[PDB]
């Protein structure tokens, strides 16, 4: 069945760059994109960008320039790497399966603290 | 007849294409033009006696009788000429017979190898529809 | 980039009643849209997707609407489990964004 779960660091500080990994299962990385989105504590969900089935990638207007998006079709894994760390990046970080526009199957999430 | 890209995603459009069985229309578009670069009379003989006609390549074993290739079932119950027109009708109605599901696309190789996991919109995009 | 305005923020409701949530897009974003709904303490999940497709194992009681710019969840006879948060998203090109989410409680 399909499977999606994130890895992170948990508390980060600015100095520190940022990688959190969606492993995932039941599902090829050739034939589905892999969106990355999050949620700050008692706030709405905010996109940061995806990957598709090809490799091409696309970011959040906003944050691209800290921003990077990569994939390991063998190791089934997807990475996304955070720089210039801000306290607003505090945030649980999700990875969601896109099946023909539309995120079918989400991870359970990982929380991201930004410390000082 | 070749089509321009906006012109045959108006016409699936308008016999039924759109989100059929789930699939957004960007789908159908991408497999014609892997499958038929637009082309409505491309057909292309298999080693085995098959061959695959029109603007979807429907093959003459399983889908439609050309009556010349061995052991036909037809289900499409038509003819392997009417799918090479100008009108997709008969292309389009063999095609919904043939995706019978969800993931019924898997029909035409080269939508699941060209396709499949890559933005399909971008071939509708800045389309009239 | 096309942003989505979501109301209400909040929603008060007895089981049984009927409800709409609205999205309403800064351009047009062609019947490109999804719904999800999120609980407490979970990921959010998918309910429909392109304007009115229930997604599998949805029960028909959640029914989407919209065309252009304007898009509606309506929610017929709220059960126990209908409470918790619900998102749209559009998928016409990138980048994506979502609309602010709407907080639907018990009355």
């Amino acid at each position: 069945q399909v499977q999606l779960q994130e890895s992170g660091p948990g508390l980060v500080a600015p100095s520190q760059s940022l990688s959190i990994t969606c492993t995932v299962s039941g599902f090829s990385l050739t034939g589905y994109g892999v969106n990355w989105v999050r949620q700050p504590p008692g706030k709405g969900l905010e996109w940061l960008g995806m990957i598709w089935g090809d490799g091409n990638t696309d970011y959040n207007s906003a944050l691209k320039s800290r921003l990077s998006i990569s994939k390991d079709n063998s190791k089934s894994q997807v990475f996304l790497k955070m720089n210039s760390l801000h306290t607003d990046d505090t945030a649980r970080y999700y990875c969601a399966r896109e099946r023909d526009f539309r995120l079918d199957y989400w991870g359970q999430g990982t929380t991201l603290t930004v410390s000082s | 007849k070749v089509f321009g890209r906006c012109e045959l995603a108006a016409a699936m459009k308008r016999h039924g294409l759109d989100n059929y069985r789930g699939y957004s229309l960007g789908n159908w578009v991408c497999a014609a033009k892997f499958e038929s670069n637009f082309n409505t009379q491309a057909t292309n003989r298999n080693t085995d006696g098959s061959t695959d006609y029109g603007i979807l390549q429907i093959n003459s074993r399983w889908w439609c009788n050309d009556g010349r290739t061995p052991g036909s079932r037809n289900l499409c119950n038509i003819p392997c000429s009417a799918l090479l027109s100008s009108d997709i009708t008969a292309s389009v109605n063999c095609a919904k017979k043939i995706v019978s599901d969800g993931n019924g696309m898997n029909a035409w190789v080269a939508w699941r190898n060209r396709c499949k996991g890559t933005d399909v919109q971008a071939w509708i995009r800045g389309c009239r529809l | 980039d096309i942003v989505l305005t979501q109301s209400p923020a909040s929603l008060s409701a007895s089981v049984g009643e009927t409800v709409t949530i609205t999205c309403r897009a800064s351009g047009n974003i062609h019947n490109y849209l999804a719904w999800y709904q999120q609980k407490q303490g979970k990921s959010p999940q998918l309910l429909v997707y392109y304007t009115t497709t229930l997604a599998d194992g949805v029960p028909s009681r959640f029914s989407g609407s919209g065309s252009g710019t304007q898009y509606s969840l309506k929610i017929n006879s709220l059960q126990p489990e209908d409470f918790g948060s619900y998102y749209c998203q559009h998928f016409w090109s990138t980048p994506r964004t979502f609309g602010g989410g709407t907080k639907l409680e018990i009355k």
